[PDB]
RNA sequence: AAAUUGAAGAGUUUGAUCAUGGCUCAGAUUGAACGCUGGCGGCAGGCCUAACACAUGCAAGUCGAACGGUAACAGGAAGAAGCUUGCUUCUUUGCUGACGAGUGGCGGACGGGUGAGUAAUGUCUGGGAAACUGCCUGAUGGAGGGGGAUAACUACUGGAAACGGUAGCUAAUACCGCAUAACGUCGCAAGACCAAAGAGGGGGACCUUCGGGCCUCUUGCCAUCGGAUGUGCCCAGAUGGGAUUAGCUAGUAGGUGGGGUAACGGCUCACCUAGGCGACGAUCCCUAGCUGGUCUGAGAGGAUGACCAGCCACACUGGAACUGAGACACGGUCCAGACUCCUACGGGAGGCAGCAGUGGGGAAUAUUGCACAAUGGGCGCAAGCCUGAUGCAGCCAUGCCGCGUGUAUGAAGAAGGCCUUCGGGUUGUAAAGUACUUUCAGCGGGGAGGAAGGGAGUAAAGUUAAUACCUUUGCUCAUUGACGUUACCCGCAGAAGAAGCACCGGCUAACUCCGUGCCAGCAGCCGCGGUAAUACGGAGGGUGCAAGCGUUAAUCGGAAUUACUGGGC
C-alpha cells in the first residue's frame, strides 16, 4: 500500500536571495532524478517550477512550487528514496510563500551564490527557517562564476548569519576551470562529464593541486563530528580515525539539533555538484520519522495534548498549508499529512472553524502538473480539492485531535496602493477576484476604505502587488489601474472662544413654532479625549423645556460627525449651550437642528479654525550604515524625528510623517538599505500641516 | 430608460449599477419603473421604520 | 424480450410497483404493453399487499412474455402453493 | 476514443473489408449476366445467371444481402432472359 | 402557526364571547367586553358587507383557533362534499381533535386541549394522536393517555366542564376520561348565532 | 349508489344624472426573482437567458461454460534456501482455481440529456398495405466432412506519446468451398440453388495414445413457418401569425421500362405526356418541437407545453457512409470548418444539449455526494461485474401540507408609552406573579419496514440405463440496506431554543397625536402635501396574513372590453 517506506521521505525547500540558483537546482534534481526529460533554464523560460506566465515572462518565481522526485545515488547506493522539494520564492516581495512553505518543511537547502554569498534575502530565509527550527544544509550554487569564493562564502555564512557552518565538499579548480567538487568524507573527487548535461561522472584522486588544504578541513569535519557525543569524542582522543558511518551518523545529529550546516558547493547551470548535493540531502537531512513527534494544543492544553508520531495507526492529522487560486474548481489547497492517513472522498474536521470537509480530490504536485492519488500518508505532501473555506495553516485532521499548531503569524503587508477599473462596469468582477486572491494570500488584504469609494489594496511590496494586478488581468481577466490612497483628515480649533449665536425667521406669523440658540464653542488640547466631541452644559438664560435639556448635545453630534471643512470630521471640540429662547409648549428638537446648523456655522465662520492632517509615526530598523540615508529621506519627506536608539544587530529611529505622503515608502526603504529595513506604523495623534491640497479639494465644487 | 428612485435621500451616482422593476410615478409622465432600494449597492432609505421591507432598510434592535 | 416487471411508482421511501408487461428496452417508469396488477412492499396490515392478473400474466407468457424475479416470486406467493 | 470501443472500430474495419471484398464479386457476376444480356446470347447469359445463383443464395444466407435483395435479382434476370427471346 | 397573543382583545372585538377563557370568572369582570380593544374602541363605525362578512369569518377562526389557510381548506372540502358548505364546514371544525377534545372536557380552553393534544396525552381509537386538526370520525373513543390523568390541569378541565351544556354526539365517560364521537354534530346543535352563510359568501366572493 | 351543487361586483369623465367607453381593483396560479424576517418536519420543484465555451472525475461493459494462452494472486507436484529429513516457503510446471492483454459473441441504436432545427420531411386522432424484426416464445427438421488463415505470442525494429512496420507461426462458437437441405428463394412448369458450431456437468459398461472415445443430461448452432414485441411506409382530418407575401413548381405532375429499398413510391435513372399546386390561402417572411395534459373559467373559451408519460428532432458545425436485425450512431468511423489541449516539434488527442462542477450571460435556479441494498438495463448457465438509469443524502421557505413558538389563573386594571374634555380612556389579563404541560428542537436508550432473493446441505419425485450431473418444489443453516445515529417508541430537563411582514382617505377591515408645509415625500385607480395631513415621516393603537409577509414580472377571470354561447354601427 505504501509505496515508499517512512523512513525514506525528505520534505524540503530551496530557499536563497533572489536568482541564486534555486530553480536552476531544482531543475538539474528533477533532470538527474529522471522525471524531467529536458534541463531547460529560466531566463529562456523553459524551467517547469516557473509554470505560471509572469514567472515564464519575468524569470523569477513568485509562487511556491512543490513537486516530487525519486533518488537513489551517484552510485545508486541506497533504495530510492522520495524528495518532496519545493522551490520557493527568494524575492522579499513573497516573503509568505516561503514561511509558509517552511513551516511544514522538515529541512531546507539554502542556495548562496559564491560570487555575493550571504545576501539581505538569504539572511530574512534564514530568520525564518530559524524561528522554525528546521535543520540546514548549504549549496553554494554560481561557482562557475568570475569571482566565486566558496571559502570566504562558507566565511560570510559564519559571520553575517551567525552560523557555525561545517565545509563538506570543497571545490576543485578555478571559478571558470570548475571541474568539481571532492568530498571531505569519502576522499574522492566527483568530476562531472561536460559533453552530455552532467548526468555523468567520474571519481578520481584528488590530485596534487589541493590535497593539504582538503586535508585540513577533513580533519575540522571529524574534530565537529567528534563534538557531538562523548562515545565519539573518546574515540577521536584516543586516536583512531572515525568511521565514515559513524561521522555520517554524528554529522546527521548535529543537523537535525542545528548544532551546524553542512555547506556543499556545486553549479547548477553548468550541471556540476547537484547529484552531491543530494546525497548530502539524503545522508545529512532528517525523514519525517526521524524527529520527535510534533506537538499542539487540545482544550486549554494538558501535560502533553499532542505527540503524533509519524505513521500510519493513529488518526490523521495534517496541516493546510498552502491555497492556491484554480479557475474550474475555484480552490486547491496544499497540505501535508503530519501523522495518519486520509482517502479520496473521506470526511476530516477544521479544527480551527470546527467544521467538517469532504476530501472530494487527492494529488500529488509535479509543478502544474496534478496527478490522481487514491490516498495520503503521514509525512506526506499533496493537494486536495473540495476544501471551500480552508486557509493557510488549518489543521485538518479526525475527531479528538490538536487544535492549534504554531502556524498562526504572518508578516504584515508594507506597500498599499488604491486599485480601480478602467471601466467603471467591472467594480463587482473586480472586488471578487481581489477578494479570492486575498483568501489564497493571507499577507495580501483588500479592503474597501469607507471614508471615499475607493478600494484599497496592501501587499508585501511592488513587485507583490504589480504582480497581482497583471495575474488579476491574465486570469478571470478584469483590467485595472493603481493609484494613490485617499486621504482621512480632521480639525480643530485655534484656541477660539465666542458665545456664537443662531437664529432662524421661522415663526412669520403662522408657522406656529420657532426656535433660537446661543453656543460656546472651545478646544480642549490635542487629543486628550478618546471623544473627539465634547459638551459642557450652561443653558441657563431660558432653560429649554426639561425633557432634552441634555439631549441638545447627541444632536449637535452630527455637525462634528462630518464636514465643518471640506467634508472632513473635527476632534477636541467641546460645545456649551449658555443661552437661547424658545415657547414653553412645544419645543420641537428637528426645528432646533436648524438653529443648531446655523449655530454650529456662524460659529465655524467666526472660528476661521485649520486643518490637522493625518500624521501618524513610523518605527523603522534599519543597519547602522544607512542610518544618515534613511533619516535623511525622512527629512526631505516632511517628516518629524523623536527618538534615538542603537540596536545591537541595528539602530531604530522613529519619524512622524503624514498619510498623503509616503506612498510606496517600503520601496524607497528597500533602495537606500539594500532591501535590509523593516518599519511599522501605528497612526499616532495628528499635528498641523500646510498642504495646499485642504483647500483644493473643497474649492473643486466652487462655494 | 428612465426610473424613480423612491423614499427621502439615496446615492446614486453618474454609474452606478441598480436594480429595476416595474411600476410608474403617473405624475412624471415617463417615468414608468422604480428603482428597487437596498439591492446592487443603492443603499435602504435612512431613519425608516415603517413600510421598512420597501426601500430595502433592515430591522433595528429596538 | 417482453418482460414483465416492477414500475416503481409511489413515493420516497415508500415504494409501490405496477407489475407490467413491458418491452425490455423501454425505461422502468416508461412505455409498456399493459397493466397486469400492482404490489405494495410495504403494506403490513389488514389491507391486500399484492394483487396480480393472473389470466393475463399466463396468456402473455404463453406469447413467450418474460418474468422477472420478483414477479416470479410473487406469483409464487399469490398462488397457495407457496 | 475513450472506451473499448476502438475494438469494434477494427472489427467494423475488417468486416468493411470482406463485405466489400465480397459485394463487389457479387455484382461484377451480377454484371457479367447484364453484359450477357445485353450482348443476346441467350446461352452466356443463362450461364451467367445460374453461375450468380449460388453467388447471391449463399452470400443473402450469409446475411451480406437479404433474401428480398437476392430474390429481387434472380426475379429481374430471370425476366430479363425469358424476353431474350 | 397559533395566534400567542392577548384573547380578550379578539372577544371584545367580535362582540359575543368566542370561549376563549375558562367559567373561573365572568368575561365582563376580565374584560371592558363592550367595547374594542383599541384607543378608539368607544366609537362604533357603521359596518359594510365586507365588514360584518369579514367579522363572522375571523369569530368562526378564533372560535375553533384555526388560521385562514387551514380555514380555506376546511371550506374547499365543505365545498366539494354534498349538502350545504355551511354545515359542512361547521362539521369539519368540529372534527377537530382539539375541538372535540374541549367538547368533551379535558380541558377549559381550546388553546388547552390543543396543548393535551400536541403533548401526546391524547388517544383517539388506540391510536395515539398528536395533530390538533386531526378530523375524527364516527364511532371514535377519544381518550386520555396514562401518566397524564389526574393531574390538575386534567381534573380542574374535567370538573369545569359542567355548568354547560352537554353536547348530544359525544357521550362521555368522564370518570375514566375517555368519550365517544357517535355521529357528527346537525346544525341544530351548535350555537345557531354565527351565520355559515356569511362565510360562505366571503369565500366565494 | 357518486362522479358533481353552478355565473356577485367596486373606484374613476359630471355641478349632478344616465348611457357609452377605456383604465384600475377585489380571486386563483407560478419552474418565479427582490426587500424584511425566519423554528422544525413530510412531499414535490430547482439555468425559463448563451444548442454560449468547457478543466477535472465518473456516465458501458460482460463472457474462461468459444479459443490460443499465463501478465498478477492462490492452490497442488518436483527438488542440494529455510532446514529440528521442511511449520521456518529459492526455482520450475497452466496442471487446477482464477485471470491483464489478445481473437471471438452479445451489448454499445437501450438507458440519460436538450428543444437548436422543424409549421408539416413532424405530432394527435382514425385507418390501410408493399414490409422487416437481435433478444423472447411455439412447431418441424438438420447439426457428414474439409481447408487456408490470422490476432495474441516469438525475433528484429520505428516512435516522446498516439500508435505502428518486416518475417515466423499457433486457436477457435472467426472466415471459406464442398456434401445435404425442403411446406424455403427463383421459375407457369421443368427444374436450378442456399447453412451450420460447437461447448459444459456427471457417468456403471466397454475400448485408451491417462487426450479421451462411447451413453446420457443442459446449453448453443443452422433452415422454414408462426406469434409477440419493435420499427419502416401510405392515406383523411386537425395542428400558429402575416396578403404591408397571389402566383408557385421543371423530377416539377403523371405514364412506360431499367436500377434501388427490408418494403410500395420520381426513391433513382432514359424517354413520352404538359401537367400539378393556389383565393377552402399555394409560394414567400416571422415564429414554433407536437400531444396526454397544466393554469384559469360556471361553461364556451383563453393562455400555456416547467415536473411526469408518449412520439419526433438533435449530439461542436456541414456532409457521407461502415458495421449491424436495428444507426447514417451523445460518450463510433471518415472527410471539411472553428476552437481547445499534449508534443521531445517529427507528430498526436478531444467534443458535458449524460451526472456533478467551472467561466460567461442573467433578476434568478443546487453537490465537483453515498450505494448499486429496491426496481429496471447489458453480459453471463449461474455466481457475479458494470450501470451519474435508479434508490437515497446535501443546498435553496421555491411551492403545497402539518405542527410549534406555551396553557389556566392573574386588577396593585402596577409602572412606561399614547391620547385626553385633565376627570379619565387605552396598551391590557397584556405583563409581573401563581400553578400546570413539555409537542417540536437539544441530549440518552431501544427499534421495525422497505429483503424478494442468492449460497451450502438434504428429501421428493423428473431425467436417464445409472438412488450420479442437471433442472422444478419442500425442509432447515448462517446470511444480504446506501438511506441510517432511519421511521417509530421510551427517559432528562426547564416555558426554556423558536414572530415577523404589510396595511389603516374611498374602492378595502383597521384612527388619533406630533413634525414638515405643493418642500420632503406617497400613490394599484381616484388622488394627497402650500399651517390643525386619519393619504408624507415618527409614535401609540388597531386591521389582514403568519414562518411567512410584502414588492415586481407572467396567464386567466372579473372584461358581455373580439360578444359561438354572448355586443354594437
Ligand atoms: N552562470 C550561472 N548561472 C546560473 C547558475 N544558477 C542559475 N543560473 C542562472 O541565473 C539566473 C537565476 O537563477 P535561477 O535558477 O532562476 O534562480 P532563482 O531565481 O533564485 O530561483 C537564471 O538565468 C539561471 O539560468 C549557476 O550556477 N551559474
Ligand atoms: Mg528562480
Ligand atoms: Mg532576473
Ligand atoms: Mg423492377
Ligand atoms: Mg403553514
Ligand atoms: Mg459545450
Ligand atoms: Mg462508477
Ligand atoms: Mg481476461
Ligand atoms: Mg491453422
Ligand atoms: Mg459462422
Ligand atoms: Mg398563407
Ligand atoms: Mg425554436
Ligand atoms: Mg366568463
Ligand atoms: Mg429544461
Ligand atoms: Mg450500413
Ligand atoms: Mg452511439
Ligand atoms: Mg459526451
Ligand atoms: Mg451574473
Ligand atoms: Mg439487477
Ligand atoms: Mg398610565
Ligand atoms: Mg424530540
Ligand atoms: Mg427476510
Ligand atoms: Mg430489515
Ligand atoms: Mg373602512
Ligand atoms: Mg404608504
Ligand atoms: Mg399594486
Ligand atoms: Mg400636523
Ligand atoms: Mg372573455
Ligand atoms: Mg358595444
Amino acid at each position: 500500500a505504501r509505496t515508499t517506506p517512512i523512513a525514506r521521505y525528505r520534505n524540503i525547500g530551496i530557499s536563497a536571495h533572489i536568482d541564486a540558483g534555486k530553480t536552476t537546482t531544482t531543475e538539474r534534481i528533477l533532470f538527474y532524478t529522471g522525471v524531467n526529460h529536458k534541463i531547460g533554464e529560466v531566463h529562456d523560460g523553459a524551467a517547469t517550477m516557473d509554470w505560471m506566465e509572469q514567472e515564464q515572462e519575468r524569470g523569477i518565481t513568485i509562487t511556491s512550487a512543490a513537486t516530487t522526485a525519486f533518488w537513489s545515488g551517484m552510485a545508486k547506493q541506497y533504495e530510492p528514496h522520495r524528495i518532496n522539494i519545493i522551490d520557493t520564492p527568494g524575492h522579499v516581495d513573497f516573503t509568505i510563500e516561503v514561511e509558509r512553505s517552511m513551516r511544514v518543511l522538515d529541512g531546507a537547502v539554502m542556495v548562496y551564490c559564491a560570487v555575493g554569498g550571504v545576501q539581505p534575502q538569504s539572511e530574512t530565509v534564514w530568520r525564518q527557517a530559524n524561528k522554525y527550527k528546521v535543520p540546514r544544509i548549504a549549496f553554494v550554487n554560481k561557482m562557475d562564476r568570475m569571482g566565486a569564493n566558496f571559502l570566504k562564502v562558507v566565511n560570510q555564512i559564519k559571520t553575517r548569519l551567525g552560523a557555525n557552518p561545517v565545509p563538506l565538499q570543497l571545490a576543485i579548480g578555478a571559478e571558470e576551470h570548475f571541474t568539481g567538487v571532492v568530498d571531505l568524507v569519502k576522499m574522492k573527487a566527483i568530476n562531472w562529464n561536460d559533453a552530455d548535461q552532467g548526468v555523468t561522472f567520474e571519481y578520481e584522486d584528488i590530485p596534487a593541486d589541493m590535497v593539504e588544504l582538503a586535508n585540513e578541513w577533513h580533519q575540522n569535519l571529524i574534530e565537529s563530528a567528534a563534538e557531538a557525543s562523548e562515545e565519539l569524542m573518546e574515540k577521536y582522543l584516543g586516536g583512531e580515525e572515525l568511521t565514515e558511518a559513524e561521522i555520517k551518523g554524528a554529522l546527521r545529529q548535529r543537523v537535525l539539533n542545528n548544532e551546524i550546516i553542512l555547506v556543499t558547493c556545486g553549479s547548477a547551470f553548468k550541471n556540476k555538484g547537484v547529484q552531491a548535493m543530494l546525497d548530502a540531502v539524503i545522508d545529512y537531512l532528517p525523514s519525517p520519522v526521524d524527529v520527535p513527534a510534533i506537538n499542539g494544543i487540545l482544550d486549554d492544553g494538558k501535560d502533553t495534548p499532542a505527540e503524533r508520531h509519524a505513521s500510519d495507526d493513529e488518526p490523521f492529522s495534517a496541516l493546510a498549508f498552502k491555497i492556491a487560486t484554480d479557475p474550474f474548481v475555484g480552490n486547491l489547497t496544499f497540505f501535508r499529512v503530519y501523522s495518519g492517513v486520509v482517502n479520496s472522498g473521506d470526511t476530516v474536521l477544521n479544527s480551527v472553524k470546527a467544521a467538517r470537509e469532504r476530501f472530494g480530490r487527492i494529488v500529488q504536485m509535479h509543478a502544474n502538473k496534478r496527478e490522481e492519488i487514491k490516498e495520503v500518508r503521514a509525512g506526506d505532501i499533496a493537494a486536495a480539492i473540495g476544501l471551500k473555506d480552508v486557509t493557510t495553516g488549518d489543521t485538518l485532521c479526525d475527531p479528538d485531535a490538536p487544535i492549534i499548531l504554531e502556524r498562526m503569524e504572518f508578516p504584515e503587508p508594507v506597500i498599499s496602493i488604491a486599485v480601480e477599473p478602467k471601466t467603471k462596469a467591472d467594480q463587482e468582477k473586480m472586488g471578487l477576484a481581489l477578494g479570492r486572491l486575498a483568501k489564497e494570500d493571507p499577507s495580501f488584504r483588500v479592503w474597501t476604505d469607507e471614508e471615499s469609494n475607493q478600494t484599497i489594496i496592501a501587499g508585501m511590496g511592488e513587485l507583490h502587488l504589480d504582480i497581482i494586478v497583471d495575474r488579476m488581468k491574465r486570469e478571470f481577466n478584469v483590467e485595472a489601474n493603481v493609484g494613490k490612497p485617499q486621504v482621512a483628515y480632521r480639525e480643530t480649533i485655534r484656541q477660539k472662544v465666542t458665545d456664537v449665536e443662531g437664529k432662524h425667521a421661522k415663526q412669520s406669523g403662522g408657522r406656529g413654532q420657532y426656535g433660537h440658540v446661543v453656543i460656546d464653542m472651545y478646544p480642549l488640547e490635542p487629543g486628550s479625549n478618546p471623544k473627539g466631541y465634547e459638551f459642557i452644559n450652561d443653558i441657563k438664560g431660558g432653560v429649554i423645556p426639561g425633557e432634552y435639556i441634555p439631549a441638545v448635545d447627541k444632536g449637535i453630534q452630527e455637525q462634528l460627525k462630518a464636514g465643518p471643512l471640506a467634508g472632513y470630521p473635527v476632534v477636541d471640540m467641546g460645545i456649551r449651550l449658555h443661552f437661547g429662547s424658545y415657547h414653553d409648549v412645544d419645543s420641537s428638537e428637528l426645528a432646533f437642528k436648524l438653529a443648531a446648523s446655523i449655530a454650529f456655522k456662524e460659529g465655524f465662520k467666526k472660528a476661521k479654525l485649520v486643518l490637522l492632517e493625518p500624521i501618524m509615526k513610523v518605527e523603522v530598523e534599519t543597519p547602522e550604515e544607512n542610518t544618515g540615508d534613511v533619516i535623511g529621506d525622512l527629512s526631505r519627506r516632511r517628516g518629524m524625528l523623536k527618538g534615538q536608539e542603537s540596536e545591537v544587530t541595528g539602530v531604530k529611529i522613529h519619524a512622524e510623517v503624514p498619510l498623503s505622503e509616503m506612498f510606496g515608502y517600503a520601496t524607497q526603504l528597500r533602495s537606500l538599505t539594500k532591501g535590509r529595513a523593516s518599519y511599522t506604523m501605528e497612526f499616532l495623534k495628528y499635528d498641523e500641516a500646510p498642504s495646499n491640497v485642504a483647500q483644493a479639494v473643497i474649492e473643486a465644487r466652487g462655494k | 430608460v428612465t426610473s424613480y428612485i423612491g423614499g427621502e435621500g439615496h446615492n446614486l451616482q453618474e454609474h452606478s449599477v441598480i436594480l429595476i422593476r416595474g411600476g410608474r410615478v403617473k405624475d412624471l409622465p415617463g417615468v414608468r419603473y422604480h428603482t428597487v432600494r437596498g439591492a446592487l449597492d443603492c443603499s435602504g432609505v435612512k431613519d425608516r421604520k415603517q413600510a421598512r421591507s420597501k426601500y430595502g432598510v433592515k430591522r433595528p434592535k429596538a | 424480450m417482453v418482460t414483465i416487471r416492477l414500475a416503481r411508482h409511489g413515493a420516497k421511501k415508500r415504494p409501490f410497483y405496477q407489475v407490467v408487461v413491458a418491452d425490455s428496452r423501454n425505461a422502468r417508469n416508461g412505455r409498456f404493453i399493459e397493466r397486469v396488477g400492482f404490489f405494495n412492499p410495504i403494506a403490513s396490515e389488514k389491507e391486500e399487499g399484492t394483487r396480480l392478473d393472473l389470466d393475463r400474466i399466463a396468456h402473455w407468457v404463453g406469447q413467450g412474455a418474460t418474468i422477472s424475479d420478483r414477479v416470479a416470486a410473487l406469483i409464487k406467493e399469490v398462488n397457495k402453493a407457496a | 476514443n475513450i472506451k473499448s470501443a476502438k475494438k469494434r472500430a477494427i472489427q467494423s474495419e475488417k468486416a468493411r473489408k470482406h463485405n466489400a471484398s465480397r459485394r463487389s464479386m457479387m455484382r461484377t457476376f451480377i454484371k457479367k449476366v447484364y453484359a450477357a444480356i445485353e450482348a443476346g446470347d441467350k446461352a452466356a447469359a443463362q450461364k451467367a445467371f445460374n453461375e450468380m445463383q449460388p453467388i447471391v443464395d449463399r452470400q443473402a444466407a450469409k446475411g451480406l444481402i437479404h433474401k428480398n435483395k437476392a430474390a429481387r435479382h434472380k426475379a429481374n434476370l430471370t425476366a430479363q432472359i425469358n424476353k431474350l427471346a | 402557526a397559533r395566534y400567542l397573543g392577548p384573547k380578550l382583545k379578539l372577544s371584545r372585538r367580535e362582540g359575543t364571547d368566542l370561549f376563549l377563557k375558562s367559567g373561573v370568572r365572568a368575561i365582563d369582570t376580565k374584560c371592558k367586553i363592550e367595547q374594542a380593544p383599541g384607543q378608539h374602541g368607544a366609537r362604533k363605525p357603521r359596518l359594510s358587507d365586507y365588514g360584518v362578512q369579514l367579522r363572522e369569518k375571523q369569530k368562526v377562526r378564533r372560535i375553533y383557533g384555526v388560521l385562514e389557510r387551514q380555514f380555506r381548506n376546511y371550506y374547499k372540502e365543505a365545498a366539494r362534499l354534498k349538502g350545504n358548505t355551511g354545515e359542512n364546514l361547521l362539521a369539519l371544525l368540529e372534527g377537530r381533535l382539539d375541538n372535540v377534545v374541549y367538547r368533551m372536557g379535558f380541558g377549559a380552553t381550546r388553546a388547552e386541549a390543543r396543548q393535551l393534544v400536541s403533548h401526546k396525552a391524547i388517544m383517539v381509537n388506540g391510536r395515539v394522536v398528536n395533530i390538533a386538526s386531526y378530523q375524527v370520525s364516527p364511532n371514535d373513543v377519544v381518550s386520555i393517555r396514562e401518566k397524564a390523568k389526574k393531574q390538575s390541569r386534567v381534573k380542574a378541565a374535567l370538573e369545569l366542564a359542567e355548568q354547560r351544556e352537554k353536547p348530544t354526539w359525544l357521550e362521555v365517560d368522564a370518570g375514566k376520561m375517555e368519550g365517544t364521537f357517535k355521529r357528527k354534530p346537525e346544525r341544530s346543535d351548535l350555537s345557531a348565532d354565527i351565520n355559515e352563510h356569511l362565510i360562505v359568501e366571503l369565500y366565494s366572493k
